[PDB]
RNA sequence: UAGGAUAGGGGCCUACCAUGGUGGUGACGGGUGACGGAGAAUUAGGGUUCGAUUCCGGAGAGGGAGCCUGAGAAACGGCUACCACAUCCAAGGAAGGCAGCAGGCGCGCAAAUUACCCAAUCCUGACACGGGGAGGUAGUGACAAUAAAUAACAAUACCGGGCGCAUUAGUGUCUGGUAAUUGGAAUGAGUACAAUCUAAAUCCCUUAACGAGGAUCCAUUGGAGGGCAAGUCUGGUGCCAGCAGCCGCGGUAAUUCCAGCUCCAAUAGCGUAUAUUUAAGUUGUUGCAGUUAAAAAGCUCGUAGUUGGACCUUGGGCCGG
């Protein structure tokens, strides 16, 4: 959430509760809009920029798993990317691809599924790429101890009621299985954003 | 049977002895200080040693 | 009941003895402990006779002692089956202090300590070789 | 949110008398406190609670089987949390002498002991005094706490604190009244 | 560091200084050994500094949160310098204001602020009448 | 005679196991509530007022007047009777005033030597018991 | 099975319909400072005990029922009703709920200020900008705990116990102390310009000027028969008075009393009580006993329940690393 993450390039001493003064005068950004919410939801790869005289930034996770900044470049701040959280699926062309800050975006590409990461720019909402979640695919885990992890997808295994585990083959240890909702796919063979040594 | 005895005897031997207080003398450096003293006072020269240790002793 | 504890127990009081065997019926989990003694060279041979025909299954011990040292000193049981007391790998209760071994059937199957430790197993305790 | 308030956990140890008084328990730990300088039976009550916490991680370790994923890399931090105080000396880095240990080696350690052993005081009790009277230090910033616990790296350091005589200006009351008194008065 | 008297320097030290495009302004921690010697002062720091950093003005600059430590020769506390005196009053919190001299620290009580206010809900109308009302009344 | 060990058979060992602690006293104190039965409530203190000075007499071998009084407790009407320590404190105790009494260290029950005597006098009219004795401080008048 | 209801399935209730459901694996009933949990204490471990507590989830807000508004309350610092309480009045009527915060009474063994601020922690508002006894702020607070002052060191004087010397007498030297003497040092227990700091202040922080001759700037509570560390002290009491958890003592030269002395011993801390953990393998899972000490049912059948044999695609052989 944002005033955590303001806050931790701010700290060397008495900001804090006056972060509402930068806020309030649009000296934050989150994603070129607009938002003086703590209670935003937030989650990895949003990006913050500010506005004019300003600086970019990816969030990435530290040992516990919790946000940080890492600068990124402008280059990168115009694109984000984004799990398609859940899904309005099908007919007519019409649906509400969720986003785990809220954002949707709508209309077919020539697949989509729960699950799958959809390739998206910033300002305008529109769809740069559609990223496939399949095997051989690089991930971060999310949650557990284990994150701020990275490593490629070695199976996918389906069963009834749900598919259960999604295994990843790598980690500083050996292998580690997830659920679906802990798995993001974060890069494929079509398209990485991964070049990044990573949390612990 | 007796469980009703009398009260009247209450405090004879206070009343027998006379009362003393207590008296000045050259006075122990105290808390910490008093505590120092103590290893010095029974390893080095000892003190007394009849059976396990001894301090007050007249005639033995 | 489960044999097993009746070997172990046996195997002691018949050291005292000074016995070069008792022979005994012998069992399943108590073709186990002589396969277990031999690898760890309380027995320099072990034989099972007659378990081919007759009702039962037995086995003659020729053991380790007539010698100078025995070199059983104890075992005695440690729960047969049946029951719900457990070990892991980490758990670890032992008797002796690693003179000896704790016997252990493991997932596999019957492997001494050191082997069920190292591949990070647990398993449950059939007897205390001292 | 709003934080809550302090908990602590134990300091020290007095549980180890099982008899209040022992004859031998009493001389033994009168004899240390002599020694090293110490004033109180509390004083190594504490110390004794810090020997006998930190040996207990160290068997937790050992006990388990070579090349298990927790003994190699707590083992790392084990060796060096002692060596890096001075608490445990290179060659005793066996990890048998970790179980083993002393009461010794951290009193040893102290400020306090290394006052003497340089020299300085002509007396335990005379260390204990001087750290009070502002005199050595590592640093600039006076040390009157005896049980500072030297790193061995700071111990190089130790020399007169920058107030405070024979560390330079101040002399302190007791010259300042005589000498006030001497010149001008004639005494 | 610090001008001297024949009384110790005591040192004027920055340390731990990120300049910050957002509060506007620099930020850094105020590190001042005192050898010898007692306290700096909040004048005597305001007024060698600012011709370092070339603020050139004890106004607009505040230095706070003293704390300490046993053993003497060192204090800590914390000061920023700030790129307007308009500017610097919106980030600042109202402590800093008040000590510095660029805020007055209003006193009120409680008792006669939040009852006032329910009063004003209870008269509709001018309501002068109502006393004249009572007096007839009794 | 030994004890089952079984994977089921747990639930013997641990109901038989709740009856044994009546015979250990510390568990039978609360199980029973005989804490409730002796006059104390469960209190580290509790206070009465003088209804006599009784000088009961000592058991057995050993002759002498122990001077005990009986107090009647605020909290209940459990008339008991409690020891006053030390020389005097049969004048400092005095009839109607409100003593503060604990127990032995026997945990209730009468001591022995005094028959029925299931406490002992603390502090009296508020001073100390202690104080009083040893004339570190006076009583205070009314 | 159907319907109405509500956000919705729903005995949810209600019609019709059937006659079931559930229990020794302890149901049903009663009790419980019985909130639950994360957690806490204490136990080597295993466990035992506890959970009112700045958190997490729910319940209640004098007791009960009922309801409006609104996204959402079966709200209680809202209402409406009754009951129970107390309040005010010009006596007709009317207003109100500190298990919120201070404060006061009562209760009891038991628990603090009718001060101040939205600066930080965080929220709410039409709102950067205000407000919030949430929260912070200071006071009080030996629940607990931490850092550690109350004096140290030389000289010197006898006294040693050393040592080199000691042959030969001796004492002599590093010094252990018994020295209210001495000697210059030094520090904070204290005190106070300066400014710091806190919402603003006090404190913390300091630091000029100050601040020890042991009696002063002086530590205490327990103990000295056993358990239990440390008298067969001196005076007195004399089965009296007391001491004494327990075992015991006191009947007149009491190491157990009562004072003094001296000593022990924790030491800014220590006693005492109740509960609780250990000890206690007196709760026996780890880890019990039943011939005679506490303890095999008179005997057998026999269930729920526990427990239960062996053959059992298992065994063997080869290479690679």
């Amino acid at each position: 959430p944002l005033i955590l993450i303001i806050r931790n390039r701010l700290k060397y001493a008495l900001t804090y509760r006056e972060v509402i003064s930068i806020l309030m005068q649009r000296h934050v950004l989150v994603d070129g809009k607009v938002r003086t919410d703590k209670t935003y939801p937030a989650g990895f790869m949003d990006v913050i920029s500010i506005p004019k005289t300003g600086e970019n930034y990816r969030l990435l996770y530290d040992t516990k798993g919790r946000f940080r900044l890492q600068s990124v470049k402008d280059e990168d701040a115009k694109f984000k990317l984004c799990k398609v959280r859940s899904v309005q699926f099908g007919q007519k062309g019409i649906p509400y691809l969720n986003t785990y800050d809220g954002r949707t975006i709508r209309y077919p590409d020539p697949i989509i599924k729960a699950n799958d990461t959809i390739k998206i720019d910033l300002e305008t909402n529109k769809i740069v790429d559609f990223i496939k979640f399949d095997v051989g695919n690089v991930v971060m885990v999310t949650g557990g101890r284990n994150t701020g992890r990275v490593g490629v997808i070695k199976n996918r295994e389906k069963h009834k009621g749900s598919f259960e585990t999604i295994h990843v083959e790598d980690a500083l240890g050996h292998q580690f299985a997830t659920r679906l909702g802990n798995v993001f796919t974060i890069g494929k063979g079509n398209k990485p954003w991964v070049s990044l040594p990573k949390g612990k | 049977g007796k469980v009703h005895g009398s009260l009247a005897r209450a405090g004879k031997v206070r009343g027998q002895t006379p009362k003393v207080a207590k008296q000045d003398k050259k006075k122990k450096p105290r808390g910490r200080a008093h505590k120092r003293m103590q290893y010095n006072r029974r390893f080095v020269t000892a003190v007394v040693g009849f059976g396990k240790k001894r301090g007050p002793n007249s005639s033995e | 009941m489960v044999r097993v504890s009746v070997l172990n127990d046996a195997l002691k009081t018949m050291y005292n003895a000074e016995k070069r065997g008792k022979r005994q019926v012998l069992i399943r989990p108590s073709s186990k402990v002589i396969i277990k003694f031999l690898i760890v060279m309380q027995k320099h041979g072990y034989i099972g006779e007659f378990e081919f025909v007759d009702d039962h299954r037995s086995g003659k011990i020729v053991v380790e002692l007539n010698g100078r040292l025995n070199k059983c000193g104890v075992i005695s049981p440690r729960f047969d089956v049946g029951v719900k007391e457990i070990e892991s790998w980490t758990a670890r209760l032992l008797p002796s202090r690693q003179f000896g071994y704790i016997v252990l059937t493991t997932s596999a199957g019957i492997m001494d300590h050191e082997e069920a430790r190292r591949k990070n197993v647990g398993g449950k305790v059939l007897g205390f070789f001292y | 949110m709003p934080r809550a308030p302090r908990t602590y956990s134990k300091t020290y140890s007095t549980k180890k008398p099982r008899r209040p008084y022992e004859k031998e328990r009493l001389d033994a730990e009168l004899k240390l406190v002599g020694e090293y300088g110490l004033r109180c039976k509390r004083e190594l009550w504490r110390v004794q609670y810090a020997l006998s916490r930190i040996r207990n991680n160290a068997r937790h370790l050992l006990t388990l089987d070579e090349k298990n994923p927790r003994r190699i890399f707590e083992g790392e931090a084990l060796l060096r949390r002692m060596n890096r105080y001075g608490l445990l000396a290179d060659g005793q880095n066996k990890l048998d002498y970790v179980l083993a240990l002393t009461v010794e080696n951290f009193l040893a350690r102290r400020l306090q002991t290394l006052v003497f052993k340089a020299g300085m005081a002509k007396s335990i009790h005379h260390a204990r005094v001087l750290i009070r009277q502002r005199h050595i230090r590592v640093g600039r910033q006076i040390v009157n706490i005896p049980s500072f616990m030297v790193r061995v790296e700071s111990e190089k350091h130790i020399d007169f604190s920058l107030t405070s005589p024979f560390g330079g200006g101040p002399p302190g009351r007791v010259k300042r009244k005589n000498q006030k008194k001497a010149s001008g008065g004639g005494g | 560091m610090a001008d001297t008297k024949t009384a110790p320097a005591v040192t004027l030290r920055t340390r731990k200084f990120m300049t910050n495009r957002l509060l506007s302004r620099k930020q850094f921690v105020l590190e001042v050994l005192h050898p010898g010697r007692a306290n700096v002062s909040k004048a005597d720091l305001k007024e060698k500094l600012a011709k370092l950093y070339e603020v050139k003005d004890s106004n607009c600059i505040f230095v706070f949160k003293f704390r300490t430590h046993f053993g003497g020769g060192k204090s800590t506390g914390f000061g920023l310098i700030y790129d307007n005196l308009d500017a610097a009053k919106k980030y600042e919190p109202k402590y800093r204001l008040i000590r510095n001299g660029l805020a007055t620290k209003v006193e009120k009580s409680r008792k006669q602020m939040k009852e006032r206010k329910n009063r004003a809900k209870k008269i509709r109308g001018v309501k002068k009448t109502k006393a004249g009302d009572a007096g007839k009344k009794k | 005679m030994g004890k089952t060990r079984g994977m089921g058979a747990g639930r013997k060992l641990k109901t038989h196991r709740r009856n044994q602690r009546w015979a250990d006293k510390a568990y039978k104190k609360s199980h029973l509530g005989n804490e409730w039965k002796k006059p104390f409530a469960g209190s580290s203190h509790a206070k009465g007022i003088v209804l006599e000075k009784i000088g009961i007499e000592a058991k057995q071998p050993n002759s002498a007047i122990r001077k005990c009084a009986r107090v009647q407790l605020v909290k209940n009407g459990k008339k008991i009777a409690a020891f006053v320590p030390n020389d005097g404190c049969l004048n400092f105790i005095e009839e109607n005033d409100e003593v503060l009494i604990a127990g032995f260290g026997r945990k209730g029950h009468a001591v022995g030597d005094i028959p029925g005597v299931r406490f002992k006098v603390v502090k009296v009219s508020g001073v100390s018991l202690l104080a009083l004795f040893k004339e570190k401080k006076e009583k205070p008048r009314s």
